[PDB]
């Protein structure tokens, strides 16, 4: 049977048969609920929406996401999309293929159970298995050698791998990801005169973020730049047909992630977190992991991320390291692939929790099958 | 030149490191370079002193014999600390010559002794003379005021400046004395009688016992005796300044209250204060906490006799007296009024408390009324006056915050009173200003109170070092006269640090507006903005709620505790309601009376004393510096080190050198050709009055070390104006016999 | 003091502007920030209708003339009517020349730069200020509040703000500028009245029905037992005379307009209510200080100033946070005349008299000097 | 004059007069520094704060130790420490006052150098003396014959001692102390769903560590206990008001202290290296070194480590051997009173580094005195 693979996506969920080199589904995790009054008796009129159907219906609808900092919200919510996919989008049934999931490393092993439970009964597949996002990317990167950090919508996570091997004292996790630079660039815009407030509004901010934001490689370079020559000033049509002007605003959003003083947090910048990681690292493994740094993740998607992360890094490692930072082409499509490829292994099929064993050895069963 | 007179047998100073100086005779004469002196002390020991290498810097040179007790330190051949503490020291032990002069300044010491020298015939030796025809005193002083007042019809002052036991106090009063019994051949005496009767009646409601001065006067007063074209006093106006209010409340275990409330405690068994139920000193707070009712050498009863004709004699019937007895009664009972605690923010008192029955009598108010403002507060609110119970230490402070206004209410009222005794005519011709203030002062603890006294002190010092010092030399380069340049303790930064707008006083100003400005808070913003820059303020290391400044004379440690609240100085509304509504009928009129300035006692006080010091330098100065010979308060007990350090806090060494430099007479070229015209003759006057004043000056003086000239003036050494009019009475004279 | 003039204190306030001298208790000037013109015909022969009328010569033509506001959400419509009513501020009702005066500013945080550089500039150009400072408004009610430490909601008429503040320091996330305020609760009546039959349709009537709302709303202990009281006893009803001598019935509005504060689905925004939006700041504070901004709620503006609001706001947060914790809601009198108040304040301290951009620092420095001072 | 002596703490800073009972002044070393924007024009601020007042500005302030594995960090942040204790709580002058100071064995030569070089100048201290931590602990004991296990914060160390003579061959370090018991406590208390990221939360951390914490006398059992009865399972109210749920995470955390492979360490567990420093010792003092173990510092404080202890050496060592686990109370201020009673022995004041010395015969005089 064709095993299921699915990358559970805090802003943006995928999934798709095993072996295919990309997801069948890509859709928002955002659904959606109605707002003001009835239009009309009946009129095919829904209580919730999902993905794309809730998207066409901003501001009409309220937006919730069944995902924040990495985990479920609302399980009613996360089962909607879960089975959205089965029968509205792949139109398969999960009692017929097993399911690969996936989540960020340091999650609760109540939120881990939970979902087991769920996907063993209300939707009774007959194997499953849960793999830590951060692997399946580096297995795209096709190496058993590397420092995956690996920055999505909702959470970030570095992870220090060595021949096959993470360290579990130098794996790292990171309160800031996508969504906290969305709703800085709120604010930043609100500083010209640009007020949001809906949900709708911030949903065109995050288009924003994502088609006219880049990395600095020296912040004070730009600043100047932006005050001195204005170059970097563009406009953007919105959707009521108007337009707004946008410039200094494109490289001050990216820079949180190494400056998080900008939205107040204690918190080291993503540079720091990745370096501090090798450092507890055995000796020996440091210099492998400076050849081996590896990108992943949406968020990590921003013009000259890569650049300005390796001059940072070798500003702070030795001058006889070579810091060589892997960015693929396609971050955030990364940890589904590794979880086709992983569920495509003739070796990897026992490793496969099983109905009849979820029912024998009971919910925590899949923390001694993943450890 | 000077290592010429450092031959064999030459007296000089040796530093001594306790007598200050030390006297030693040259065993040898100094060589030119003779880094080594062999000397000998007047200890009948040999010493091979030592010079400094990097210069060969050499003793200070003794006076001969014949010039020490000299009557002006300027008679000296050397100018030096040395020579003027000595000749200090021996008058002082041996001629008991407590008066010496230093130019324009009189220098005067504590004897600690009745020296019952004065007398009518003092009066006649003084009276007539002209100054140096006569020996060193403040009748010398007074005299010579007069006289300026007199031929000029100019207005004076007279200023005193000491320490906290220097004879400062009496020697105002005597020279006083000295107007009055000079005006004394007026028939109105009795005007002259009430000037000198007011003194007794403010030493009893504003001196009292310290560690320093058993009659230290608490406040300040500057008086302005006027007189008419004849020079007769035609009364005094008193214009009197700060007095304490801790003293009322508190006092230390080796010090006393004003001494009116020990006066009012020995007069309670007579039955006109039997009838204010009083009680002995043990059972009243505001004179208990001294620890001694009696000084020694006093009577109470004795000092109570004497304010009561003093009363008489300034008029004040015996029922205004009566009258403020019953508030001084009612300020003790209050004092004693008992608490008790409840809750943690609530407090009860006795309804059948015996000190505050007397007390609610006495004043005629409601007990119930008065208990219900003394338990609970009105808030600030204009829209809702809603009620809030007040702890025990709030209501503490509520007694001693009454107390403490009844008592300036009394004392206001008092000098009010003394100045419409001491009435006048609607004009003056001419005023001479007697002038007397609270010394420096330190303890063992420093407040708000020693800060702003030692602050007079600090701006009466500036006012000197400019009229002696930084005013002079500025008019010898103004009229471009030839002139070294005088060195002073320029004691304006003393003052800047308090004045300027990041000051100290601005500081507790706005940490009294703020309402989370507090205690460390305060200290702590002046550690922020002082001690990264200003030279005078410091922290003491191990204190961490104090600060210590440099002042003129020394060093003082000021506490931060109890700066705010006194700054502040508060009063319940709820208890002056109370008081304004007293049946008795004295104490309603002490409690009666488009922007606007809220001020603090830091603000209201430097007001005060500026337009004090103006109406000082409005006239002609007269200066005596006050010296204290020894804490033991022993008779004729000379210190070394007590003696250098007062000198040198005034300043006297640099008031001696100007004042040998001499010249400080002066009149304009104009005004000297219109004044000694009938001493020029008509062959030797010319268009030029420049040259007209040069050519008859150098005939009339043939010692041209006297006489100066300046762009636009004359300049004179001391006498020499006098000689200038004696020739004028006895030239006019003469011609007035010769047309005859 | 006695050898320095004073500095001028001016709040600038969306429907009532506030003015007077550093150190008054009060401010010796209050009128509306309503400007006036002729919206008539051609009546009298020496017609002497000024262009433009200010504040109260404004007021007493209701109907003659239309009435435009100079500020709407926290920020000026016109500069030119912001210049007019500044002009009749310090040349009539202070009657003082801003020339010679230091002058203190203050404006919502969140706010454009360009509305702060543009006030800064026609202040300097205009008015000739010696030297000037913008203030937060709600730095200004927490200092009248005489606190350190204390949450403070501050509403308007034009615009809404939360900022929480622990000691000396400040919270740039917890900041919570609200959409809502006063003017919005004014259309709200107009609509609830016009549901019941009294159709208001003109600036002139928006201001009676204004007066109607300060004179007898009240925000409910529970909407539903006050929705219920007023069916079942009628008892909420009353009377109000209008200004040509007839009657109107009123008393279903008294409590369902105010209710719009902690209920925004009135008017139909997705934003959460003013207990929310409080509540929200204290848990984006750090945990160590939550409890001492609990127990120091402090209510600010003139949108505060309903009947039974700091009882309801105390059991709307108690209902959120954690029951240990204090919950107490500081309501100060005069919560409208608290900022002004804490101007006065501030400028009277003379650590503070450095603190101004001066027109020299401006002339030399350009406008942006006040986001380098200020900000 | 009397003498001062001072405890350099890792984490806890304690000084006081020779000769009383215990330490007059005990206060963190955590010395704090703003990372806020202030607001209020006209407070009493700094640009640091120390101990107690660092604490209570929790949040606004950025926690900074200036002591890490006994080693100083800063000696500017170690030079305020200084001047707190002696002028802003003791209240007395180090120039008049000789000044005892003590630290852990194995530590740089540099470190105690730059010490003592900072106390006879920036506190020209008349007389000086650098003590080892470990042997003051077994003076307050009153043996001259045990193996002495001192744990702190920031470093541990292990050191047998026969008829007062230390064996220098025998001695041990272990990196392992009670700050890295605070950092798996975290990460241990993240996979119930509590996350921390600030120094203010890990302050919080600590206090749970503290209070709640203890040694297992067999791990496994309290597994066993924690899964079936569930009675092991406590609570804790936050500053907020929130309540928390806490139980495995009681006994985890300090079982790494024998169990070092918990977070990731390979090292020996605290009973492995005093029973191999026994075995470095010669025979004839073993006996007596297993009768005489001594424990000391504030991470001893663990309720069943003696028990437990005792147990694990009783495994270890011949069963003829009595094995005695010696366990005083206030065992973190045994150092500290050690230190008083040597700087009271008239036959000890002859031993203390003068200023002379030091300016004359430079600043390796002190090791060429204290050895
Ligand atoms: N090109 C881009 N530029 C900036 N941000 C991007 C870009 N692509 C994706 N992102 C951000 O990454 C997140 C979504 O990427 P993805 O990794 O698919 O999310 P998820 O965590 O839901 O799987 C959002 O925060 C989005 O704004
Ligand atoms: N010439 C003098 N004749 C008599 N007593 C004198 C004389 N000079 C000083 N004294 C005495 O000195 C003491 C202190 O004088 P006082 O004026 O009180 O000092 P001060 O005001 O400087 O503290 C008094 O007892 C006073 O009688
Ligand atoms: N007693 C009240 N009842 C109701 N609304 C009030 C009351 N007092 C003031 N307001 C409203 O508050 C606003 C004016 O208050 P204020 O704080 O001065 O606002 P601003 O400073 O923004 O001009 C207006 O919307 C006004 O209607
Ligand atoms: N009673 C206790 N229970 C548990 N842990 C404790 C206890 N007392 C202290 N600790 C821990 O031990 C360490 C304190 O050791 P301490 O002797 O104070 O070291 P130092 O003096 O070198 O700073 C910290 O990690 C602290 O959390
Ligand atoms: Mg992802
Ligand atoms: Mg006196
Ligand atoms: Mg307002
Ligand atoms: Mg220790």
């Amino acid at each position: 049977t064709t095993a299921l693979v699915c990358d559970n996506g805090s802003g943006l969920v995928k999934a798709g048969f095993a072996g295919d080199d990309a997801p069948r589904a890509v859709f928002p995790s955002i659904v959606g609920r109605p707002r003001h009054q009835g239009v009309m008796v009946g009129m095919g009129q829904k209580d919730s929406y999902v993905g794309d159907e809730a998207q066409s219906k901003r501001g009409i609808l309220t937006l919730k996401y069944p995902i924040e900092h990495g985990i479920i919200t609302n399980w009613d919510d996360m089962e909607k999309i879960w089975h959205h996919t089965f029968y509205n989008e792949l139109r398969v049934a999960p009692e017929e293929h097993p399911t690969l999931l996936t989540e960020a490393p340091l999650n609760p092993k109540a939120n881990r159970e939970k979902m087991t439970q769920i996907m063993f009964e209300t939707f009774n597949v007959p194997a499953m298995y849960v793999a830590i996002q951060a692997v399946l990317s580096l297995y795209a990167s096709g190496r058993t050698t590397g420092i995956v950090l690996d920055s999505g919508d909702g959470v970030t996570h570095n992870v220090p791998i060595y021949e096959g091997y993470a360290l579990p004292h130098a794996i790292m996790r990171l309160d800031l990801a996508g969504r906290d630079l969305t709703d800085y660039l709120m604010k930043i815009l609100t500083e010209r005169g640009y007020s949001f407030v809906t949900t709708a509004e911030r949903e065109i901010v995050r288009d924003i973020k994502e088609k006219l934001c880049y990395v600095a490689l020296d912040f004070e370079n730009e600043m100047a730049t932006a005050a001195s020559s204005s170059s970097l000033e563009k406009s953007y049509e919105l959707p009521d047909g108007q337009v707004i002007t946008i410039g200094n605003e494109r490289f001050r959003c990216p820079e949180t992630l190494f400056q998080p003083s900008f939205i107040g947090m204690e918190s080291a910048g993503i540079h720091e977190t990745t370096y501090n990681s090798i450092m507890k690292c055995d000796i020996d493994i440091r210099k492998d992991l400076y050849a081996n740094n590896v990108m992943s993740g949406g968020t990590t998607m921003y013009p000259g991320i890569a650049d300005r992360m390796q001059k940072e890094i070798t500003a702070l490692a030795p001058s006889t390291m070579k810091i060589k930072i892997i960015a693929p082409p396609e971050r955030k499509y990364s940890v589904w692939i590794g979880g086709s490829i992983l569920a495509s292994l003739s070796t990897f099929q026992q490793m496969w929790i099983t109905k009849q064993e979820y029912d024998e050895a009971g919910p925590s069963i899949v923390h001694r099958k993943c450890f | 030149a000077a290592s010429e007179l450092y031959t064999k047998f030459a007296r000089v100073w040796i530093p001594d490191p306790e007598e200050v100086w030390k006297s030693a005779e040259l065993l040898k004469d100094y060589k030119p370079g003779d880094k080594v002196l062999l000397l000998h002390l007047e200890e009948g020991k040999d010493l091979e002193y030592r010079l400094d290498p990097k210069t060969g810097e050499l003793p200070h040179l003794r006076n001969p014999d014949i010039l020490v007790g000299e009557n002006d330190l300027t008679a000296l051949s050397y100018l030096h600390e040395p020579a003027v503490l000595h000749n200090l020291r021996v008058r002082f032990i041996d001629s008991k010559l407590i008066y010496t002069y230093c130019g324009i300044v009189l220098v005067a010491i504590n004897p600690y002794e009745q020296l019952p020298i004065y007398g009518e015939d003092i009066i006649n030796a003084y009276s007539g003379q002209n100054m140096g025809d006569m020996d060193p005193h403040i009748f010398a002083v007074a005299e010579e005021a007069y006289k300026q007042m007199a031929r000029d019809e100019r207005n004076q002052s007279i200023i005193v400046s000491g320490e906290s036991g220097a004879g400062k106090t009496v020697s105002a009063k005597y020279a006083m004395r000295y107007f009055a019994t000079v005006s004394g051949s007026a028939s109105e005496a009795n005007v002259e009688e009430k000037v000198l009767a007011s003194n007794p009646i403010m030493e009893s409601i504003g001196n009292a016992k310290t560690t320093r001065n058993d009659n230290a006067s608490r406040f300040g007063k500057y008086i302005e005796i006027g007189f008419d074209k004849r020079y007769r006093i035609i009364g005094a106006n008193m214009r009197t300044y700060l007095l304490e209010k801790s003293r009322v409340v508190f006092q230390a275990e080796e010090e006393r209250n004003y001494h009116i409330f020990y006066q009012l405690c020995a007069s309670a068994k007579l039955p006109e204060f039997k009838m204010l139920r009083l009680g002995n000193a043990d059972s009243f707070h505001y004179t208990k906490q001294g620890g001694s009712p009696m000084i020694e050498g006093v009577d109470d009863a004795k000092e109570m006799a004497h304010t009561r004709q003093a009363c008489t004699l300034l008029g004040i019937s015996e029922s205004y007296q009566m009258g403020i007895f019953r508030i001084l009664a009612g300020i003790l009972h209050l004092g004693n009024v008992g608490f008790a605690s409840r809750d943690s923010d609530s407090c009860t008192i006795p309804p059948k408390h015996e000190p505050l029955t007397i007390f609610c009598d006495l004043m005629g108010v409601d007990y119930e009324e008065m208990c219900h403002w003394l338990c609970h507060r009105k808030l600030a609110t204009a829209t809702e006056t809603y009620i809030k119970p007040i702890s025990k230490l709030q209501a503490t402070n509520a007694r001693d915050a009454l107390a403490k206004h009844i008592y300036a209410k009394l004392f206001n009222w008092i000098v009010d009173h003394v100045n419409q005794a001491l009435h006048s005519a609607v004009k003056q011709h001419s005023f001479i200003g007697v002038l007397d203030i609270y010394g420096f002062e330190t303890f063992e603890i420093n407040s708000f109170e020693q800060f702003c006294i030692n602050y007079a002190n600090e701006k009466l010092q500036q006012q000197f070092n400019m009229h002696v010092f930084k005013l002079e030399q500025e008019e010898y380069m103004k009229e471009q006269i030839p002139w070294t340049l005088i060195d002073f303790y320029d004691n304006q930064p003393c003052i800047n640090l308090i004045e300027s707008k990041l000051g100290i006083l601005d500081l507790l100003d706005e940490e009294c507006k703020m309402p989370k400005g507090t205690d460390d808070t305060w200290a702590q913003k002046l550690y922020n903005t002082h001690l990264n820059k200003c030279a005078l303020f410091e922290k003491p290391r191990m204190s961490n709620k104090a600060f210590i400044i440099k002042h003129f004379a020394d060093k003082v440690e000021y506490q931060c505790e109890g700066f705010l609240e006194k700054n502040k100085d508060t009063v319940f509304e709820e208890q002056i309601k109370v008081l304004k509504s007293s049946k008795f009928k004295m104490l309603p009129e002490l409690f009666q009376a488009a922007k606007e300035h809220k001020k603090t006692v830091g603000h209201q006080f430097r007001n005060s004393l500026h337009l004090l010091m103006e109406t000082l330098n409005a006239t002609t100065p007269h200066y005596v510096r006050c010296i204290k010979p020894n804490d033991f308060k022993f008779p004729f007990t000379f210190d070394e080190k007590r003696a250098v350090q007062q000198l040198r806090a005034c300043g006297v060494l640099e008031t001696i050198r100007i004042s040998a430099a001499g010249f400080p007479s002066r009149w304009t070229y104009q005004e000297f050709f219109s004044r000694y015209r009938v001493l020029m003759k008509q062959k030797d006057v010319l268009g030029d009055r420049k040259q007209t004043c040069k050519n008859v000056l150098e005939k009339l003086i043939l010692d041209k070390d006297k006489y100066q000239f300046g762009k636009t003036k004359i300049f004179f050494r001391a006498g020499q104006v006098a000689y200038l009019e004696k020739l004028r009475a006895d030239k006019l004279r003469a011609a007035c016999i010769r047309i005859q």
